[PDB]
RNA sequence: CCGAGGGUAGGGCCCGUGACUGGGGCGAAGUCGUAACAAGGUAGCUGUACCGGAAGGUGCGGCUGGA
RNA sequence: CCUGGUCCACCCGUGACGCUGAGGCGCGAAAGCGUGGGGAGCAAACCGGAUUAGAUACCCGGGUAGUCCACGCCCUAAACGAUGCGCGCUAGGUCUCUGGGUCUCCUGGGGGCCGAAGCUAACGCGUUAAGCGCGCCGCCUGGGGAGUACGGCCGCAAGGC
RNA sequence: GGAGGAAGAAGCCCUUCGGGGUGUAAACUCCUGAACCCGGGACGAAACCCCCGACGAGGGGACUGACGGUACCGGGGUAAUAGCGCCGGCCAACUCCGUGCCAGCAGCCGCGGUAAUACGGAGGGCGCGAGCGUUACCCGGAUUCACUGGGCGUAAAGGGCGUGUAGGCGGCCUGGGGCGUCCCAUGUGAAAGACCACGGCUCAACCGUGGGGGAGCGUGGGAUACGCUCAGGCUAGACG
RNA sequence: AGCUAGUUGGUGGGGUAAUGGCCCACCAAGGCGACGACGGGUAGCCGGUCUGAGAGGAUGGCCGGCCACAGGGGCACUGA
């Protein structure tokens, strides 16, 4: 019945780069968009698009590998190296915005909800606000 | 040629009617301290002879050691089986803070200014195994970007 | 200012006064994750005009008896046994606690 | 342990014992002797210990560790106990401070004095 | 204190050569150019390969040893630059390096730095006019290191101001030679010191 | 009137101690057997039951961490 | 005869009515206990016969509770997949049980074996996860002492928690 | 105490009887003068009080020091206390002799049974210095109570199995509230300590001045993505 | 692991600088507890202090702020 849905899509992505997959459907909802969005207007995916399945609505979100590799086990790397949620559905976690992380060295990016739109780490942190850490990304 | 430092070197053994046999092991690190470094593992029925295969593997595996200052790109952390390692890269004028394992091949690799923790197993070989794929997945804002192209 | 407080009266069974269940909530000071606690306010209730039931606002009052600092400031919403359900429960399964 | 879990249990400070009750978390004890003996060795070692049962003034009572070489340690003999175990005899868990009370320094002894509380002596 | 013995003796032992004593370690007789090696019974035998502690210590002893210093000190200087920002490094040696004691033996008015000291202390030394006793005493940027009225008159302020006469110093320092009284300049950069000492190694014994 | 406490009486908890008693821990080289580890020389372990100087045995069902 | 769960098909009805679950309650192998039946075979105990240094055993001939039924207790276990439950996602190969279809094929539930990726200290796991995630519950924190002691609750007891 | 001082005294310790070591250390030589001797000697003290003015605003005058003849300044001036810990490994420092599971060491692993760098003395060495060691206790290392930051097939660890109470958790869209949540302003958060700068005592310790911060909490305003709540709709979960 | 008789509330009084079951009469039968009541153990609390990368953990001596006490215990008097 899925507990909580972002931290499930999260995982959709996570297992489906595992292997290198295309793109992988899962059911939309305004606020997951909203996430996709940032993952595509910063460049983790080539994007998504609505779609259906009888009705039923999800997302086509294309992933984004990196260059074939020479030596052994050729696979690419991943732009999507490391994904997972920051605040659960058993322990909100919200922040001030002085308290904002800063992931990965500049080198990453942070999700998170807010009174004024989903923000980033750098896109709150100019904003001047805060709010729910929705996950950190890199 | 590089630098080439000696990590540990140990006696094992093995059994067989009569007694027990022996062999001793090598783990070495190697580097020019440019931002590249090389681990490498050998066993020999004699001392030097292992320490001389150690630097043979060490030169055949090296990497790319992408400093800064010299210190280091991003924080990262890795396990290697059960045993774990934390690099915290920091500003100018710091010190090398580590064990004797990670140190050792941070030294060589560059590296003036980092925050090192060894967490998990601190199996000496495992440890440095560690420290090397930590390394190995060094990234900095070029080669990041480099993948948000399209 | 004086404090005030919402919550439901949970018992009606005195001589003008009503005890009145109050819920807050907050982040767990060290494991985060909000929590659920609360108190019961002995209430004065001068006209007994407050009946079971009934969701309402608390001010904190000049003292009218012992255990009893607050008066009754104004009805929220009347018919709401929903929770006094909750309370009653949670206390008759007190009596699965003991020897 | 889900967090909701930690939010009921909690989690369970250590809290150890304490290795030697020399009693109010004193540096030393006072006490006096009831028997002065010599105990034999555990494991794999073979010797004879000099060692004194203390009763401290805590009415309590202890086997004690006599360090050094020779002593002059009898039946009422006063003395100041420090504490720490013995590895290898079994029961003494403090040992004697040499050099307090009616408990002589330790006889010709020249190396490390602090230990043994034998007076620096004249080269002349 | 200041330690007070045998010191050709550790300039042996620390292998790289010091100049605790001033003239005769220029000698070709500071010991050290005829013992290379280590003081005891042993010295002269197959040195074991140091352990990465032997090392970052002897260092640290090394140095610590150079200003003939207090452990303590040595240490209070150390978290003393720890502490102030920027890198501990260079930091620790100019805090090393605005020491009384030292810079009466870096302007040269001394020989030694163990006589530059006794010069300190014996108040032969003053500073902006009013005198000074205290090897410690902390010398900042623009102060007047002169010598004493009384002090002026000695054969041996003298002898010492006498090879002085011209000999180049410190890019951080200066010497009115005539006058006997040098000033403080700046806070060193780390090329500006050159001593045996790769200062790494010490920041890092203390963080053992 | 209440009231420090004192007295009488009956309960509750905690500490110390007690002929004697139960097992338990440790102790370089004691007596008895051989139970287990190799098919351990009757596969082993197991809950329960009964029995025996001791390990243990046997019954009943069970697990393979046995064949 | 009475009755539970469960899978499939049709897309019809309700419209989130869900997941979990401290305590509570119910069930819970064998042995064991109570009252009353029953009793062929088997068989703790027990008796012999052998073996043996001994043989309170193994093997042999006997043999009583018990093993069976009714009602009521007891509540343990290598109660084992030594793997809590629910949901989503992450190659396939093979044979097997049982449903449905314009049935050399396809799809749904279930029981197995080899195995991508991934995990793993290793052995191994692997869409029946020990992978990747979320929810909620239970549990661990060096060995022996000891599942002992005390207290408590339960039980006829044995004993259990 | 500082500078010089042997291819390097004696004594003592090793020794492959050539030698090596303490070691520039000592002696010795000059110059410096802790101490002590003599002199001079405070800030801390300007008010209260008096005169004029008005007993006021303003002006002037005078008394008072426990420490104390102490600090501090000037002159003379003697080479003038060193001790403790360790040197098997962690962990830095090694050789002789004595000893012989004895005497003893000991935080752990362990050492000692006739050639002991592990006991005991010695020579030497490492370490610190008016201290060095020891015992006791607190935090650390311990990521070994794990929020940051751990785990349960066999290492300790899944409840023998269900049912379900409280509780924890909650699918898709629209609107209202704005409780959590987020921002701004304001009050508060004493001083001392702490941290950054600047000066006072000859430095420092101490000590003065200034600045900058502090979560929290009260108050006023604002935002509405996620959580909550009320209201409306849906069918992918669940039920029939 | 259950607690409670001034116990919870009410009316009227007494009392104080003043609220109040603080105290007293009469009335009703309430009040509290697994968010841990009641009971036992231990402890003065804080600004701070020690330690720690930090989150924490330990701690409350000197100094400052508050409370408590003055051989053990009770009492009231004078009085802002
Ligand atoms: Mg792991
Ligand atoms: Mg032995
Ligand atoms: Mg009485
Ligand atoms: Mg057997
Ligand atoms: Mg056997
Ligand atoms: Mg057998
Ligand atoms: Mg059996
Ligand atoms: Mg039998
Ligand atoms: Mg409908
Ligand atoms: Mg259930
Ligand atoms: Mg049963
Ligand atoms: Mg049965
Ligand atoms: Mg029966
Ligand atoms: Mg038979
Ligand atoms: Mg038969
Ligand atoms: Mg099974
Ligand atoms: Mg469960
Ligand atoms: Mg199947
Ligand atoms: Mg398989
Ligand atoms: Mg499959
Ligand atoms: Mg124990
Ligand atoms: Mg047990
Ligand atoms: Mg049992
Ligand atoms: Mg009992
Ligand atoms: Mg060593
Ligand atoms: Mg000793
Ligand atoms: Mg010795
Ligand atoms: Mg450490
Ligand atoms: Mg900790
Ligand atoms: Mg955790
Ligand atoms: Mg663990
Ligand atoms: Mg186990
Ligand atoms: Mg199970
Ligand atoms: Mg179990
Ligand atoms: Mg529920
Ligand atoms: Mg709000
Ligand atoms: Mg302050
Ligand atoms: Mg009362
Ligand atoms: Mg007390
Ligand atoms: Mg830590
Ligand atoms: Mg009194
Ligand atoms: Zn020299």
């Amino acid at each position: 019945m899925l507990t909580d849905p972002i931290a499930d899509m999260l995982t959709r992505i996570r297992n489906a780069t595992r292997v290198y997959k295309e793109s992988t459907d899962v059911p939309a909802s305004r606020f997951k968009e909203e996430i996709l969005r940032i993952l595509a207007r910063e460049g983790f995916i080539k994007g998504y698009e609505r779609v259906d399945v009888d009705g039923k609505p999800y997302l086509r979100v294309y992933l984004k590998y990196g260059p074939r590799r020479q030596g052994p086990d050729p696979r690419p790397e991943q732009v999507i190296h490391h994904i997972r949620r920051i605040s659960k559905p058993g322990r909100r976690v919200y922040v001030g915005v002085k308290e904002i992380p800063r992931v990965r060295r500049g080198l990453g990016i942070a999700i998170l909800s807010t009174s004024k739109g989903v923000l980033t780490d750098r896109e709150a942190r100019k904003l001047g606000v805060g709010g729910e850490l929705i996950c950190e990304v890199w | 040629d590089f630098e080439e430092k000696m990590i540990l070197i140990r006696r094992t053994a093995r059994m067989q009617a009569g007694g027990r046999r022996f062999r001793f092991g090598a783990l070495v690190v190697v580097g020019d301290r440019q931002g590249r470094v090389g681990l490498g593992f050998g066993k020999a029925p004699e001392v030097p002879l292992a320490v001389q295969k150690a630097g043979y593997y060490a030169r055949r595996n090296m990497v790319e050691v992408p400093l800064q200052n010299g210190t280091i790109p991003h924080e990262i952390e890795v396990e290697f089986g059960a045993s774990k390692i934390v690099l915290k890269p920091a500003a100018p004028g710091t010190g090398v803070i580590a064990g004797a394992v990670p140190r050792a091949i941070l030294e060589l690799a560059g590296v003036t200014d980092i925050l090192t923790k060894e967490l998990g197993s601190r199996n000496p070989i495992n440890i440095a195994y560690a420290t090397m794929e930590a390394l190995r997945q060094l990234r900095t804002k070029a080669d990041v970007e480099r993948l948000r192209k399209g | 200012p004086k404090k005030v407080l919402t919550g439901v009266v949970v018992s009606d069974k005195m001589q003008k006064t009503v005890t009145v269940l109050v819920e807050r909530q907050f982040p767990h000071p060290l494991y985060g994750k909000v929590i659920k606690r609360s108190k019961k306010y002995l209430a004065h209730d001068p006209e007994e005009k407050y009946k079971l039931g009934d969701v309402v606002e608390i001010i904190e009052s000049r003292p009218i008896s012992k255990r009893k600092r607050f008066r009754v400031l104004r009805l929220v919403e009347s018919g709401r046994m929903d929770l006094v359900e909750k309370y009653l429960i949670r206390r008759q399964n007190y009596e699965s606690l003991s020897k | 342990p889900t967090i909701n879990q930690l939010v009921r249990k909690g989690r369970e400070k250590v809290r150890k014992k304490s290795k030697v009750p020399a009693l109010k978390g004193a540096p030393f004890r006072r006490g006096v002797c009831t028997v002065v003996r010599t105990v034999t060795p555990k494991k794999p070692n073979s010797a004879l210990r000099k060692v004194a049962k203390v009763r401290l003034t805590s009415g309590y009572e202890v086997t004690a560790y006599i360090p050094g070489e020779g002593h002059n340690l009898q039946e009422h003999s006063v003395v100041l106990i420090r504490g720490g175990r013995v590895k290898d005899l079994p029961g003494v868990r403090y040992h004697i401070v040499r050099g307090v009370y009616d408990a002589a320094g330790v006889k010709d002894r020249k190396k490390s004095r602090s230990k043994y509380g034998t007076k620096k002596p004249k080269e002349a | 204190g200041r330690y007070i013995g045998p010191v050709c003796r550790l300039c042996r032992r620390e292998g790289v050569k010091l100049y605790l004593k001033g003239e005769r370690c220029y000698s070709p007789k500071c010991a050290m150019e005829r013992r290379p090696y280590p003081p005891g019974q042993h010295g002269q035998k197959r040195a074991r390969r140091p352990s990465d502690y032997a090392v970052r210590l002897r260092e640290k002893q090394k140095l610590r040893r150079i200003y003939g210093i207090s452990e303590r000190q040595f240490r209070n200087l150390f978290e003393e630059a720890s502490k102030k920002k920027g890198v501990t490094g260079s930091v620790f040696l100019g805090l090393l390096e605005s020491r009384l004691d030292n810079v009466v033996y870096r302007l040269g008015f001394a020989v030694s730095r163990r006589q530059a000291r006794q010069l300190v202390r014996h108040g032969h030394i003053t500073v902006n006019g009013r005198r000074v006793d205290l090897p410690s005493y902390r010398v900042r940027p623009g102060d007047e290191i002169a010598v004493a009225e009384k002090s002026r008159n000695l054969e041996l302020i003298r002898q010492n101001l006498e090879a002085m006469k011209g000999r180049k110093v410190g890019p951080w320092l200066s010497l009115d030679v005539e006058g006997m009284k040098g000033k403080f300049l700046r806070l060193p950069d780390r090329e500006d010191l050159a001593l045996p000492v790769n200062e790494q190694l010490v920041i890092e014994f203390y963080s053992r």
